[PDB]
């Protein structure tokens, strides 16, 4: 989801 | 960092000018300090303003520029002389040409001496030329923004900060200091709005540093995440330093 991992 | 009370120090005013070039460094009951400075790529011009607030001349009026050992090889500052007779109510300027020749952490020390009625007058404040001041915004799209923040690969080369507001946790002014902290301010990056994300390449003469960085406010718990990610470790520290204090 988060595409910040 | 330097221990005791921050008033009537080398360094009263330091933080005011990371995030802006102009404005006061200095005032004391003789002489009013102010600048204004312009960057681009490497380099900068730094505008130094000597106002004699009194009505009487100051003689060998005498301002000089030190560097300490690291910094100089890291920053290259050339100036010229200044008239040394500087009129009651009258303002002197210098100019300061600035070279970045690689990252760097201190700040030069602004040394001014002169006479006033007879007297020794000295005065040193550190000056305001940070790491930030030669960046280079980078608009990109989201896409690109997450394809670069994953190819870190030296874990030195990401440094987060987890920190308690200075300062009320206002969106709009937060916005500006992101902005004259010098990175471009990318929206529609973070899917959370509330968060703010910049990148940007901070320019040396010996070296380009590409830097993307993220602001995570926690507004209940009056608290920051900010996450620097650069290629050199030492400009992730230092630009986390300096953007840590501005919040």
């Amino acid at each position: 989801s988060d595409p910040f991992k | 960092g330097s221990p005791g009370i921050r008033l009537g120090s080398s360094e009263d005013n330091f933080a005011r000018f990371v995030c802006k070039n102009n404005g006061v460094l200095f005032e004391n009951q003789l002489l009013q300090i102010g600048l204004k400075s312009e960057f681009r790529q490497n380099l900068g011009r730094m505008f130094i303003f000597y106002g004699n607030k009194t009505s009487t001349q100051f003689l060998n009026f005498t301002p000089t520029l030190i560097c300490a050992d690291d910094l100089q090889t890291n920053l290259n500052l050339q100036t010229k002389p200044v008239d040394p007779t500087v009129d009651g109510g009258a303002q002197v300027q210098q100019v300061v040409n600035i070279e970045c020749i690689s990252d760097f952490t201190e700040a030069p020390v602004l040394n001014i001496q002169f006479r006033y009625g007879g007297t020794f007058q000295n005065v040193s404040v550190k000056l305001p030329i940070t790491l930030n001041k030669f960046f280079q915004p980078t608009e990109m799209a989201s896409q690109d923004f997450f394809q670069r923040w994953k190819q870190l690969s030296n874990p030195q080369q990401e440094v987060q900060n987890i920190f308690k507001a200075k300062h009320p946790m206002d969106t709009e002014i937060t916005k500006a200091k992101i902005i004259g902290f010098g990175s471009a301010l990318l929206e529609e990056v973070d899917p959370n709005p509330a968060n703010f994300v910049g990148a940007g390449i901070i320019h040396t003469k010996t070296t380009q540093i590409g830097c993307l960085l993220r602001l995570e406010p926690n507004l209940q718990a009056q608290m920051y995440r900010l996450t620097l990610r650069t290629s050199k470790d030492t400009v992730s520290q230092r630009l986390c330093e300096l953007l840590s204090e501005q919040f």
